[PDB]
């Protein structure tokens, strides 16, 4: 998955990520697909979650899935969240809960109890550092305001890196795939860099919903694991979702 | 790679399936039912991926005998889940009719991986 | 190895440290010892680096090797250096390194370059920090003032962590061992949480070099891989090195 | 673990194998030339150290072999050093008789690990 948190010249947030997902049931050689991103894009649902006929906030989820993996709260922050692959992150936590240690939430939860508990970027932006959690991950938050995006690079009980937007040095954006920043990608797929050189030829004047679904329209950033689009806008209040296909030729992911 | 795409919002062509269901769901309403309506609609939809998930269990395993286990003790394994969830899932596998046990695998997928 | 940076209730600072090492030649079975520990410890040397008849910085080293893993610069800061392990990084960086990728330095030149050319703690630490290193490492710093005390956990391209003094919540202490602060160590040994117990039974009002060095002279702190216990203080300006035996009955590390 | 030590410092008794000498080392020399005096006094000790890393290496690889490969094709394989290390070891070689490769190897066992 690709998460992009951007800052055009009038320091305007727009939040936009790629929902990669499904290789776990393998490949569809009738039709060169993932038989589960095929099967997860039926599930694909908008979901406005109000509290006394008022949305609280918009999220784009699986329907049977409680957690929250894309969402906003109009008018104050933007969350979406990438996978991070450890040695033996995710089942050394599970395996503590299960022996009695449960002062950890489940990821899928955090990001929930934040869209739906949070009521700022800086609560969220604390709330999702220091919590302990039961696998590490990648939280990619947006702000309503200039310079309020960062890439949270966490840890079961710690934060490695809080990589902030500085559009005074030059950071009017920040992506995230699914490996650590201050390393190297596992394969070719290499979405990050793809992601980096298309968002520079864009330029920070040109950044937008047309510009960065152009981004997240360009292979690999594109591939057949792609269930859905997510683009935001904090400020404007607009949340919308589109189911991908990426025909052949394409990549795996 | 490829070069950066241009013209592609509003979203049009070959690379857009289509447009995303909106649905409401009601805080105000007890965890046990906000999910009530949804899975009405999308239940056998999810039933898909469980039957997909159990031939391909079947190579490693025979997948009746791994979903009893699923089924009759992760529930129990991993004791209760904290508030709204544990209600929320609960009222899933009861509307679409699908144990708690793979209701609960597919909420933490992730941390399973 | 285990690095202490200590604050007495007169904001004063201690800074003790054991070095251990030398398993990688085996033991002796006639005497229970390291074999290279035993081998360290007549080539250890404390060392006065002077430009001009003026000392710059003293160290504690083995002779032959010129990098700096004990050291002050009187009245400025003092810095240790403990190991850390990760799967796979000590020979990436030697492998881009014989590759012609040379904008990484070694850990022990690092570590000299700012004993001898840093002129202040935060210059140091702000190298420390930021610096490319061909290997992990966790780097323990402290300053000529109260509260300047902190440990840098290292990649080879980032900081992880930097784990400071806080008076305010009641960490007059910064323990620095072989495993990341936030997870667990690899074995029974465990020196860290005998170290917090034995500097907790202290308290901060009595922290000095002799209580710091009966912190250092307790089990496992004290074990048969410790080559010699370092006693700094900055602003007095006393650096003292004392060579370590830990006699049956003991443990290996 | 042990109850902590009260009363070792200063230090004396069997925790304590002795006093560690002060050498000055004069940046003023250049590089090649100012660990001339310590490594004089130092030599055999370093020497008994290579000599017992032969040994070991012995079993798994003949020492010698595995020697000719590290003083012959590790300088000229990890390149040049920063100054003033890499002065700084080659005086330290010439001075021992101990070759540049297993200086070096001393001087990045860190990396080495
Ligand atoms: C490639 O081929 C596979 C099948 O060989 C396609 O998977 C099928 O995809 C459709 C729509 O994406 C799914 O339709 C659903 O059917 C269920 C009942 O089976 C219904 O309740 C839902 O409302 C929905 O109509 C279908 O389940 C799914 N089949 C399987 C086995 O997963 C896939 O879509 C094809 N992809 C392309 C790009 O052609
Ligand atoms: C356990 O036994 C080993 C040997 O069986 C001891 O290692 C020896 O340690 C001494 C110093 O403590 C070394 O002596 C040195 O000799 C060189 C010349 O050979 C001289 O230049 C030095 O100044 C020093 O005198 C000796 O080399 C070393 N032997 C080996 C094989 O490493 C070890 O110290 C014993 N430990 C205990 C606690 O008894
Ligand atoms: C949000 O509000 C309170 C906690 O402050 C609690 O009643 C409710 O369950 C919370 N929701 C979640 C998902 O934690
Ligand atoms: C922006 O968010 C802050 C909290 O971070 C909040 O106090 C403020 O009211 C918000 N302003 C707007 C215009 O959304
Ligand atoms: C993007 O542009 C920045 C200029 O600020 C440059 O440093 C970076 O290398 C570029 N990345 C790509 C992938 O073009
Ligand atoms: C310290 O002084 C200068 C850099 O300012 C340089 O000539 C010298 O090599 C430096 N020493 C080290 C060890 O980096
Ligand atoms: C401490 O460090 C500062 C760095 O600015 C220096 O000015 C000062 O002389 C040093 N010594 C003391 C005792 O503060």
């Amino acid at each position: 998955c690709t998460s992009i948190v951007a800052e055009d010249k009038k320091g305007h947030l727009i939040h936009g990520r790629n929902m990669d997902f499904g290789v776990f049931l393998g490949w569809n050689i009738n039709n060169d697909t993932w038989v589960i991103t095929e099967q997860l894009k039926p599930l694909t649902v908008n979901l406005d979650f109000q509290r006394n006929n008022k949305t609280v906030f918009k999220a784009s989820s699986f329907a049977g899935y409680v957690g929250m993996l894309t969402g906003f709260k109009p008018g104050l922050f933007s969350l979406t969240l990438n996978e991070r692959f450890s040695i033996n992150g995710g089942y050394l936590g599970i395996l503590e809960w299960i022996l009695g240690k449960k002062d950890a939430m489940w990821i899928g939860f955090l990001t929930r109890t934040v869209l739906e508990n949070s009521t700022s970027y800086e609560e969220a932006k604390n709330l999702l550092t220091k919590t302990k959690i039961l696998a590490p991950a990648y939280f990619i938050l947006g702000g309503n305001q200039s310079g309020e995006g960062c890439v949270i690079t966490r840890d079961r009980k710690e934060s490695l890196d809080v990589y902030e937007l500085d559009a005074k040095q030059g950071r009017w954006y920040v992506v995230q795939t699914n490996y650590d920043r201050w390393k190297h990608p596992f394969f070719l797929d290499d979405r990050r860099t793809p992601a980096k050189m298309c968002l520079n030829r864009t330029s920070q004047e040109n950044i937008s919903f047309e510009t960065m679904y152009d981004v997240l329209s360009t292979k690999p950033v594109l591939n057949k694991l792609t269930v859905y689009t997510t683009l935001i806008d904090v400020t404007k209040g607009q949340f919308e979702t589109y189911l991908r296909d990426c025909p052949d030729p394409c990549i795996g992911w | 790679t490829e070069d950066c795409r241009k013209s592609t919002y509003p979203p049009s062509g070959p690379t857009y399936r289509g447009a995303v269901p909106w649905y409401t769901i009601n805080l105000d309403l007890p965890p046990y039912k906000r999910w009530h309506e949804l899975m009405l609609d999308k239940a056998p939809m999810l039933k898909v991926i469980v039957n997909s998930l159990k031939n391909m269990i079947n190579t490693f395993v025979p997948s009746g005998k791994v979903m009893q286990v699923v089924d009759e003790k992760l529930p129990g394994l991993l004791g209760n889940f904290p508030g709204p969830f544990e209600e929320e899932m609960k009222g899933i596998a009861a509307v679409t009719d699908i144990p708690l046990g793979e209701i609960i695998s597919f909420n933490i997928f992730y941390e399973l991986f």
